[PDB]
C-alpha cells in the first residue's frame, strides 16, 4: 500500500500549497472579489516549479500534473494573478501616460517576477503531451486523462474575459522588448522565448486520441463513442475561431507581425526562429488554402447542397421498393446455361441490375483487407493535412476569417522571407539531429505559404509572387531535396509525405514563375531534378498503394506536377541534368585547355577545375523516358485504387487521375495496362446514377474517357478473344508472347 | 500490449449541417424585422439573448414565420424537413451567437458550473395537424398538435449526458449519449487496460434533464362518429415541463419521433418481453423489434394573487 | 472487504481482491451490522395540491431511529436527501433513459396544527 | 444469351407481362370492354373513342396523385393480358409490383414522349402503387381455404375496431461511430441486411454499425378487425373475424362502423410462440394484405 | 481434428469445364459492346456475363473479392501461368 | 511593409488608453 498512499500523500500537499497560494479576498466588499495574493506566496511558485521539476522530469512520472489539475491551480490561481497585473500594469501605464511619476506600484519588481512564474507554469504545464515507445507506464496509462485537462486548461486561457492572460503574456514580451538590443541578457531573450512558446501552447492544444486495447477480441456491442472531451468543453472552445477571435481581440497578431517583421534588425534570431515558425505552423497544420477564398450567399450554397441532395435521395429511392417490406416478392433468373436462381425483392423484378446487386449483396462472406493501422499516430505529432481526411473543412466565421486573412496576408508580406531565410539557416546546419517534428513543420510551413501566396497571386493580382521570393534559393532546395532523400533512405513515411508536398508545391512555384516571365529558370529546374531524384519521384508511385488516402493524393498531385514541368521541355530539349556516374569517369587534364576555359568564362582554375568535373557527369534525359518509367503496372494499381474513393474526393483530384489515364490511354499509347477488371468494375460505379453526379463537370470526361476505352477494348477484343481471359489477371511477363499481349504486335 | 488509435478528425462531416448553422446563426445576427416605433434595426433575437444574460433563461423562442421570411423560406425548409439532422447545428449555431454576445450565458451559473442545456423552441407554424392525421412520412419534421391532455406523468430525471469509470483501473469516460436506452461505454480508454464491462455510473458528474410524459387525445369537435379517440405520447424537457396541465385544449409544437421497445434492445436487467416487427440485428439476436409514434414537443402553449401594491403596479402596464 | 450500503441499490460485485472473476459469494458472520429499514409512499397532502389534481409519490427511506416514527395517514415534513438511482422498469415502460427517485430521510417532523 | 427473368415456379416472364400490361395500357379504349360487357346496345361512343387509361394518367400527373384505381375486368377485354388476368388470381404480389413500376414507367414516357416541359424530379419522387379492384367473384369468409394461400380475394365486411398507425420501416438508416459514415440498407421481408463494417475502405472498422431510429424513412401499416357481413352468415353461429392489413394511402381510409368491400391477397404469417425463442407455432395467422378499398 | 479445409479458388478450378475454358467457348457470343448504347449498359454488360460466370464459378465469395482472389492466383499459380501462355501460343501459331 | 515595434508599443498604449 505505498503507492496509493504517496499518491494520497502528494495530493494532499498539492492541495495545501493551492491552497497556499492566493486567495480571492472575501473580506472586502466588491461586487467582482479582486483576487489577492497570500503571504509569502512566490515561495508557492517556486515550490511549484520545484514539484514540476524533481518528480516529474526525472522520476518518469506524471501524477503533479493531474493533482495540480484537479485543484484547479491554472483556472483560479495562476490566471487571476496574471489578469489582476495586466489590468494593474494597464491603468498604472494609462495614469504615467498622462502624467508621469505618479500613482507607482508598490513592488512592482515583486508583482512582475510572480508573473513571470506563472507564465513559466503555464508554458510548464501546457506542455505538448508525447507518449512514444519505452517511456514509463504512468505516463501510458495517465495521457488521456491529462490531455483532457490541457483542453479544460486551452478552454479556461481562450475563454476568460476573452483571454487577457495573452495580453499578460505581451506585456511580459515588451519588458523585454523596451531594453536595448545591447543591453539585453539572454535571460531577456529567454523570456521572449517564454512567451512565444506559451503562445505555441495556446494554439497547439488539440483534443486527444481514443486508445483501445486490441488483445482481447472486439465485442459484438463494438465502438460506441471515439469522444475524448471534458464536460464543460466542447468542439468550438478548442476550435480555432476562437483562437483567432481571442487573437485579435489581444493583439496578439501584432505582436507575431512586429517580431516577425523585424527579426534580423531587433531580435537575437537564434533564440525565437524556431517557436515563431512552430505557431506558424500550428495556424497553418489545420487549415485549407482553397476554402479561404470564398470567390444570401450561405442560403446560396445551401439551395445548391439540398438540390444535390434532392438528386442523391431520388436516385437512392429509385432502388427503394414502392410497396412495404413484408410485401413479398421472389424473382427467378436464368443464365443461358439452365439454372434457377431466386432473389427477394420487389425493384428488383423489373430491371436485371438491381437484382444482381441484391446477388451481389446476399452474401456474407467478406475478404480480408490488410491495415496500415495508421502508425503516424504512434510518433508524437499533431493533427495536420497529413493525418486529416481529405473532406476535412475548417469553418472559418466572416471575421474570424477576414482577420487570418489579414495576419496571414501580413505574414508574408512583411517577414515570410526573412522568417525562412534565417530556419533554412539553421537546420542546414542541424539537418541530421532534427527529430521527425521539426522536419515535418518545416516543410508543411514552407509548403502551405508558397501555395497560399500561389492561390492568392492566381486570385488577385496585387499581391507579388516574389514575396516569396526565398522559397526559391538553393539553401531550400538543398533542404527540402535532402529530407525527402532522407526521408525514403531510412522507410519513414510521414517526413516522405510532408516532403513530397513541400516538393509537389515547389515544382508548382517553379511552374508558376517560368510561366510569368520567358534566367535562372534553366538553373533551378537543372538543380531540382538532379541526381537521382527523377528515380525518387518515379519510384514514389509504385510504392504508394500500401500507405493512406492522403499519401496516395499527394503522390496524385506531386506526379501530375511532375508531368507538367517535363512536358514543358518536349520540344525545348533543355534537359542537362547532373547524373551519378558509376564507373571510372578519370580524365587527364590539360592545362592549355584550363586555361583558354580561364580566358572564355573568366574563372579561377581551381573552380575550373571543379567546373571541368562536373561537365563529365552532365547527362541528357528523355521525356518519352520519363513518361515510359512512370507507366508500371504498381502505379496504376494505386491510382485505381486512388480513384476508387470517388465519394470522397473533389473534382480537381480525379481530374488529375483521368488526365494522367488519358497520357496513358491516348498518348504513350499502350492500352494493357488500363486493360484491368477493377477499373471496369470502377467505371461502372462511377457511371452509375448512384456514383458520380450528372450535372458534376466530372461525369462529362468520365463519360469520354469510357467511351474511349471500350472502343478500344471491343477493338482488341474483335482482334483477338483471348484478352477475355486478360482481363481478370495481371499481366504477362514472358518475352515471347508479352509483345502481343501489351501490344497486339 | 498492443494498442489501436483512433482520432477524431478521420470523422466525416455533413456540409449541409454546417451550412444550416451558417444561416441560422446569420438569421439570429441580421433577422432586424420589428415594427416596433419607426421602422428600424432591432435584431430581436440577439436582444432575446442579453433578455436572456439579463435574467438568466436557457430557452429561446423563435418565430417560424421569420424563418419563412429569412431565406425565401429555403432555411425554414431545410429545417422542416430534417430537424433530427440539423439539431445540433441548431445548438452549435446557437452557441456561437451567445459566445459572441454573451460570454457568461453559456455557463449554468460557486465552484460548480456546467455546460448550459440550450432549449430552441420554434412556434407559430403555418398548419397544425391533428392526431388523427400524424402519419410516420414525417417524423423528425417540426409539427404542431392541438390536443387535450387525459394525465401527465412526473417530473423525473433524463440522463442527459453520461459519465462512467472502469471499475478496473479508475479510467473516466464522460459525455456517453443514451438515445433510449441505458447505455455504458465498451472499450476503456487506457490502452493498458482491457476493461469491457462493469463500469460504474457516476451521479454526481453526469448532467440531468427533466423529463416529462403526456398522453393525449383529439379534440371532441373533430371526433367522428362513433369512434374512440386515437392517443398519442407527447415528450416535454427542459423548460417546458409541467407547463400543460391534464384537461386543457393545447398546442404542442415540437418533433415527431419514433421509439423503439426498450426491453427488445438488450436493457439490463430487465428480461425481454405483440405485432411482428424489424428483426436481423445484432443487439436484438433472434428477437423483433416493434416501434410506436411519440412526439418531442419543444413548445407549449395552453387554449383551454400578489396582494401588495408595489408588486401590482410593476405587473401594471 | 466490507462494503457500505447506501439503501438505494446494492452493491455490485464485479470480481475480487484476489482473483479477477465473479465467484460464489455468501455473508460471513465475522463481522455484520444490522440497521432498520422501512419504506414509506410519501403522498402529498390533499390540501396542498392543485384543487381536483392528482397527487405525487415518492418512496422515503427511514434508517435507524427514524423507523416507526410515521403513521399511515400521519401528515409530516420530511428534510431528506433526494438521491437518484437506475432502474431497468421505468426505461421499460418509459422508453426514454429515465432514472427513479428516491428520497433518504434525515429527519421527520410531525406537522401538528395549521403551522 | 440474354438472362431473362421469371416468376418463382411458375414460368413466366417478366419481358413478356411488362410488355403486355404495357401495350395494354396504351392501347386500352373503353369501347372494347363495352364489346366484351355485352353493352354493344348502350353504348356512347364519344366517350369511347378516347383513350381510358391515358387520360386517367394525364389526370394524375395534374392533380398531384400516385394511386391508379383499375378494374382487372379489362384485363379479360384486351386480349394481349388475359392470361395476366389469370395471374392476379393465381401470383398477385409479383404482377402487382409490375403494374406499378409499368405505371411509373408510363409517367416517365408520357413525359418524355410528348416533350411537355414538365420535371423529372416530381415524376421520379412519387411512388406510384396500383390498386386492383373488381377481380372476380365476392367471396365468403366462411369459405375460405388454405388452396387461397398467396391469391388475390375480395371480401364483403364491417369495421370493427381501427388500430392507431403503427410504423413499418422502408429503409435503415446506419452510421459509423468512428467516422460518422451515413449510409442506407433496404429492409427485406423484416429482416435487416446489416453491414458488418463501413462502406468506406478509410476505417474500415468492424463492429462501429449504429442504428439510428428517428433518421430512417417509415410506412404505414394499420390491422383492421373486419367482420362479415350480417346479410350472408349462417343462422347459427356468429359473424368471424379477419386481420385487414392496409398500407401507406389506405391507412384510415376505413372509418369505423362502415360497410366496406376490400379487395388483398390473402396470406398466412407464422406466429411466435416465445419471444426471444425462434420456435415457431403450427397455426398461421391468417390476413388480408389490402390492395384496395371500396 | 482436421475436419475440413475451406475452400478457395484453386488451379483445377479453373481448368475445369466450367472456367476459363466456358470464357473461351461464350464470351464472344455473350459480349456486345455497341457504340448506340451509352457507356453505363456497355459497362454493365462487361460486368453481367463474368458476375454470372463469378456465381456459377466460385459463389462463396463477391464478385470484386472474386477479382481480387483472381488477381492474387494469377500471380500465384504456375499452372494457370502456363495455361495463359498456352492460349496465347495456340492463337498466334494459327 | 515593414512594421515598427514602436508602432505597436504605441498602439498598444494607445487601445489600453480608449480601445476604440
Ligand atoms: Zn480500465
Ligand atoms: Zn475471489
Ligand atoms: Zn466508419
Amino acid at each position: 500500500n505505498a503507492a496509493d498512499f504517496s499518491l494520497t500523500v502528494l495530493r494532499a500537499r498539492i492541495a495545501l500549497l493551492a491552497t497556499a497560494i492566493g486567495g480571492p479576498d472575501y473580506t472586502s466588499q466588491i461586487d467582482p472579489p479582486p483576487y489577492k495574493l497570500g503571504d509569502d506566496c512566490l515561495a508557492c511558485l517556486k515550490d511549484l516549479k520545484r514539484w514540476f521539476k524533481l518528480v516529474d522530469d526525472q522520476q518518469k512520472r506524471w501524477d503533479v500534473a493531474m493533482a495540480v489539475a484537479e485543484y484547479r491551480i491554472l483556472t483560479d490561481d495562476l490566471l487571476p494573478i496574471l489578469i489582476d497585473w495586466e489590468n494593474k500594469c494597464s491603468l498604472a501605464a494609462k495614469l504615467a501616460k498622462n502624467n508621469p511619476d505618479h500613482e507607482e506600484f508598490r513592488n512592482k519588481a515583486y508583482y512582475d517576477k510572480i508573473a513571470l512564474n506563472c507564465l513559466q507554469l503555464l508554458v510548464l504545464m501546457t506542455w505538448p503531451l508525447i507518449v512514444t515507445e519505452q517511456s514509463s507506464s504512468n505516463q501510458i496509462t495517465l495521457y488521456g486523462e491529462l490531455k483532457k485537462h490541457q483542453l479544460v486548461y486551452k478552454k479556461t486561457i481562450l475563454s476568460m474575459e476573452s483571454g487577457k492572460v495573452l495580453r499578460a503574456a505581451i506585456r511580459l514580451a515588451l519588458d523585454v522588448i523596451k531594453i536595448d538590443r545591447l543591453s539585453r541578457t539572454p535571460r531577456d531573450n529567454m523570456v521572449l522565448k517564454l512567451v512565444l512558446n506559451f503562445f505555441r501552447n495556446v494554439i497547439a492544444i488539440e483534443p486527444g486520441e481514443f486508445t483501445i486495447n486490441t488483445k482481447k477480441s472486439m465485442p459484438k456491442k463494438g465502438i460506441t463513442s471515439i469522444d475524448t472531451l471534458p464536460p464543460n468543453v466542447s468542439m468550438d472552445d478548442i476550435s480555432l475561431n476562437t483562437v483567432i477571435s481571442s487573437f485579435h481581440k489581444n493583439k496578439v497578431f501584432g505582436f507575431l507581425l512586429t517580431l516577425t517583421s523585424s527579426l534580423s534588425k531587433e531580435f537575437d534570431q537564434d533564440f525565437i526562429n524556431i517557436p515563431l515558425l512552430e505557431i506558424m505552423f500550428y495556424f497553418t497544420k489545420d487549415v485549407n488554402q482553397e476554402l479561404l477564398f470564398p470567390r444570401t450567399s450561405a442560403g446560396f450554397e445551401l439551395s445548391k447542397l439540398l438540390q444535390k441532395e434532392h438528386q442523391m435521395r431520388k436516385n437512392v429511392i429509385k432502388h427503394t421498393s414502392a410497396r412495404h417490406s413484408r410485401f413479398g416478392g421472389l424473382l427467378s433468373i436464368q443464365t443461358p446455361d439452365k439454372t434457377r436462381l431466386t432473389v427477394s425483392g420487389s425493384q428488383a423484378l423489373v430491371d436485371e441490375k438491381i437484382a444482381l446487386q441484391k446477388l451481389d449483396d446476399s452474401k456474407k462472406w467478406n475478404k480480408r483487407i490488410i491495415k496500415k493501422h495508421q502508425s503516424v499516430a504512434a510518433e508524437g505529432l499533431p493533427n495536420s493535412l497529413l493525418n486529416s481526411q481529405t473532406g476535412k473543412a475548417i469553418f472559418f466565421t466572416e471575421s474570424n476569417g477576414k482577420h487570418f486573412k489579414e495576419f496571414i496576408n501580413n505574414f508574408i508580406d512583411s517577414g515570410f522571407n526573412i522568417l525562412l531565410h534565417s530556419v533554412t539557416n539553421y537546420f542546414t546546419t542541424e539537418q541530421d539531429r532534427m527529430v521527425t517534428l521539426e522536419q515535418v513543420e518545416y516543410l508543411l510551413f514552407f509548403a502551405w505559404f508558397v501555395k497560399y501566396q500561389l492561390l492568392r497571386s492566381k486570385i488577385d493580382n496585387s499581391a507579388d509572387i516574389k514575396q516569396v521570393s526565398e522559397a526559391l534559393k538553393e539553401v531550400t532546395f538543398i533542404l527540402v531535396s535532402s529530407l525527402l532523400r532522407s526521408a525514403y533512405d531510412l522507410k519513414n513515411w510521414t517526413v516522405t509525405h510532408a516532403g513530397m508536398i513541400a516538393f509537389n508545391e515547389l515544382l508548382n512555384l517553379v511552374s508558376r514563375t517560368k510561366a510569368a516571365q520567358e534566367t535562372d529558370i534553366e538553373f533551378i529546374v537543372s538543380r531540382l531534378f538532379s541526381d537521382e531524384r527523377i528515380q525518387l519521384l518515379s519510384n514514389l508511385p509504385k510504392i504508394g498503394s500500401k500507405y493512406s488516402l492522403q499519401f496516395m493524393k499527394s503522390c496524385i498531385e506531386l506526379t501530375h506536377s511532375v508531368l507538367k514541368v517535363l512536358e514543358q521541355y518536349s520540344d525545348d530539349k533543355t534537359l542537362v541534368i547532373e547524373g551519378k556516374s558509376r564507373r571510372q569517369k578519370k580524365f587527364n587534364i590539360s592545362e592549355g585547355d584550363i586555361t583558354k576555359l580561364i580566358e572564355e568564362e573568366n574563372v579561377d582554375r581551381d573552380e575550373a577545375l571543379d567546373i571541368l568535373t562536373s561537365s563529365l557527369r552532365s547527362i541528357e534525359v528523355n521525356f518519352q523516358k520519363v513518361q515510359a518509367n512512370y507507366m508500371t503496372e504498381p502505379v496504376i494499381e494505386t491510382y485505381i485504387n486512388f480513384l476508387e474513393r470517388f465519394r470522397e474526393l473533389e473534382d480537381d483530384s480525379i481530374k488529375k487521375v483521368f488526365s494522367f489515364f488519358h497520357r496513358v490511354f491516348v498518348q504513350a499509347k499502350e492500352q494493357a495496362l488500363l486493360f484491368r477488371f477493377d477499373l471496369i468494375i470502377l467505371l461502372r460505379e462511377m457511371l452509375s446514377p448512384d456514383g458520380l453526379d450528372r450535372m458534376s463537370r466530372s461525369r462529362k470526361y468520365v463519360s469520354q474517357f469510357s467511351d474511349y476505352f471500350l472502343a478500344r477494348l471491343k477493338k482488341r477484343l474483335k482482334k483477338s478473344p483471348a484478352w477475355f481471359v486478360g482481363l481478370l489477371f495481371p499481366p504477362l511477363h514472358n518475352s515471347e508472347v508479352g509483345f502481343y499481349q501489351r501490344y497486339g504486335e | 500490449f498492443k494498442s489501436r488509435a483512433l482520432n477524431h478528425v478521420k470523422k466525416v462531416d455533413d456540409v449541409t449541417g454546417e451550412k444550416v448553422r451558417e444561416a441560422f446563426e446569420q438569421f439570429l445576427e441580421d433577422f432586424s424585422v420589428q415594427s416596433t416605433d419607426t421602422g428600424e434595426v432591432e435584431k430581436v433575437y440577439r436582444a432575446q439573448i442579453e433578455f436572456m444574460k439579463i435574467y438568466d433563461l436557457n430557452t429561446i423562442y423563435i418565430d417560424y414565420q421569420h424563418l419563412s421570411m429569412r431565406e425565401n423560406g429555403a432555411l425554414a425548409m431545410a429545417i422542416s424537413e430534417q430537424y433530427y439532422r440539423f439539431l445540433p447545428f441548431l445548438q452549435k449555431g446557437l452557441r456561437r451567437v451567445v459566445r459572441k454576445y454573451a460570454p457568461e450565458l453559456l455557463n449554468t451559473s460557486s465552484p460548480e458550473q456546467t455546460e448550459r442545456v440550450f432549449q430552441i423552441s420554434f412556434f407559430n407554424l403555418p398548419t397544425v395537424h391533428r392526431i388523427r392525421d400524424i402519419r410516420s412520412e414525417k417524423i423528425g419534421s417540426l409539427l404542431s398538435i392541438s390536443g387535450t391532455v387525459t394525465r401527465t406523468s412526473e417530473v423525473r430525471p433524463e440522463l442527459y449526458k453520461a459519465s462512467f469509470t472502469c471499475d478496473m483501473c479508475r479510467a473516466i469516460v464522460d459525455n456517453v449519449e443514451q438515445s433510449f436506452k441505458y447505455t455504458e461505454p465498451t472499450f476503456c480508454p487506457n490502452p493498458s487496460c482491457e476493461n469491457r464491462a462493469f463500469w460504474t455510473l457516476n451521479v454526481t458528474r453526469s448532467r440531468f434533464l427533466d423529463w416529462q410524459k403526456v398522453r393525449i387525445q383529439e379534440n371532441a369537435n373533430e371526433i367522428p362518429t362513433g369512434s374512440m379517440p386515437r392517443t398519442l405520447d407527447v415528450i416535454l424537457r427542459g423548460d417546458s415541463v409541467e407547463r400543460a396541465k391534464p384537461g386543457d385544449r393545447c398546442k404542442f409544437t415540437g418533433v415527431e419521433i419514433v421509439v423503439p421497445d426498450v426491453t427488445q434492445l438488450g436493457l439490463p436487467g430487465v428480461k425481454p418481453s405483440l405485432n411482428s416487427g424489424v428483426t436481423g440485428l445484432r443487439s436484438l439476436g433472434v428477437r423483433d423489434l416493434t416501434y410506436k409514434i411519440s412526439f418531442l414537443a419543444c413548445h407549449v402553449i395552453s387554449i383551454g394573487n400578489e396582494r401588495d401594491q408595489e408588486v401590482f403596479l410593476n405587473s401594471l402596464s | 472487504g466490507p462494503f457500505f450500503q447506501d439503501s438505494n441499490e446494492e452493491i455490485r460485485i464485479s470480481f475480487c481482491t484476489n482473483c479477477k472473476s465473479k465467484g460464489p459469494f455468501r455473508v460471513n458472520g465475522e463481522k455484520t451490522v444490522y440497521r432498520n429499514y422501512q419504506r414509506v409512499t410519501l403522498q402529498e397532502a390533499p390540501g396542498t395540491v392543485p384543487p381536483g389534481r392528482l397527487p405525487r409519490h415518492r418512496e422515503v427511506i427511514l434508517l435507524a431511529d427514524l423507523v416507526d416514527v410515521s403513521k399511515p395517514g400521519e401528515e409530516v415534513e420530511v428534510t431528506g436527501i433526494y438521491k437518484n438511482n437506475y432502474d431497468g422498469n421505468l426505461n421499460a415502460k418509459n422508453g426514454f433513459p429515465v432514472f427513479a427517485t428516491i428520497i433518504e430521510a434525515n429527519s421527520i417532523k410531525r406537522r401538528e396544527g395549521n403551522t | 444469351s440474354e438472362p431473362l427473368r421469371i416468376i418463382w415456379g411458375t414460368n413466366v416472364s417478366i419481358q413478356e407481362c411488362t410488355t403486355n400490361f404495357r401495350n395494354f395500357l396504351m392501347s386500352f379504349k373503353y369501347k372494347f370492354r363495352k364489346i366484351l360487357d355485352e353493352r354493344e346496345e348502350f353504348i356512347n361512343n364519344t366517350t369511347d373513342e378516347e383513350l381510358y387509361y391515358i387520360k386517367q394518367l394525364n389526370e394524375m400527373r395534374e392533380l398531384g396523385t400516385s394511386n391508379l384505381n383499375l378494374d382487372a375486368r379489362n384485363l379479360l377485354a384486351y386480349k394481349q393480358t388475359e392470361d395476366l388476368y389469370h395471374q392476379l388470381l393465381n401470383y398477385p404480389q409479383e404482377v402487382i409490383s409490375i403494374m406499378d413500376q409499368t405505371i411509373k414507367d408510363c409517367m416517365v414516357s408520357l413525359i418524355v414522349d410528348n416533350n411537355l416541359d414538365y420535371d423529372l424530379d416530381e415524376i421520379e419522387t412519387k411512388f406510384y402503387k396500383v390498386r386492383p379492384y373488381n377481380v372476380g367473384s365476392c367471396k365468403g369468409m366462411r369459405e375460405l381455404n388454405p388452396n387461397d394461400i398467396d391469391k388475390l380475394i375480395n371480401l364483403k365486411g364491417l369495421v370493427l375496431r381501427s388500430t392507431p398507425v403503427i410504423p413499418d420501416m422502408k429503409v435503415a438508416f446506419f452510421k459509423c461511430n468512428v467516422c460518422d459514415h451515413t449510409m442506407a440498407v433496404e429492409i427485406d421481408r423484416g429482416v435487416i441486411q446489416e453491414p458488418a463494417r463501413c462502406e468506406r475502405i478509410d476505417c474500415n472498422e468492424p463492429n462501429s454499425m449504429s442504428l439510428i431510429h428517428n433518421r430512417c424513412s417509415f410506412a404505414d401499416k394499420q390491422v383492421i378487425k373486419l367482420q362479415e357481413t350480417p346479410d350472408f352468415v349462417p343462422d347459427g353461429q356468429t359473424p368471424h373475424s379477419i386481420s385487414l392489413c392496409v398500407y401507406d394511402e389506405l391507412v384510415d381510409s376505413c372509418r369505423a362502423g362502415d360497410r366496406i368491400e376490400v379487395t388483398g391477397t390473402f396470406r398466412s404469417i407464422p406466429i411466435r410462440a416465445n419471444s426471444r425463442q425462434r420456435v415457431l407455432k403450427s397455426l398461421y395467422k391468417t390476413y388480408v394484405d389490402v390492395v384496395h378499398v371500396k | 481434428r482436421k475436419r475440413r479445409p475451406q475452400v478457395k479458388l484453386t488451379a483445377e478450378k479453373l481448368l475445369s469445364d466450367k472456367g476459363l475454358p466456358y470464357v473461351l467457348k461464350n464470351a464472344h457470343k455473350r459480349i456486345r459492346i455497341s457504340s448506340k448504347k451509352n457507356s453505363y449498359d456497355n459497362l454493365s454488360n462487361i460486368i453481367q456475363f463474368y458476375q454470372l460466370w463469378a456465381h456459377e464459378l466460385f459463389p462463396k465469395a463477391k464478385f470484386k473479392d472474386f477479382m481480387k482472389i483472381c488477381q492474387t492466383v494469377g500471380k500465384t499459380d504456375p499452372v494457370l501461368r502456363e495455361y495463359r501462355v498456352s492460349l496465347f501460343r495456340d492463337e498466334m501459331g494459327m | 511593409k515593414f512594421f515598427s515595434k514602436e508602432s505597436f508599443l504605441a498602439d498598444f498604449d494607445d487601445s489600453s488608453s480608449n480601445e476604440d
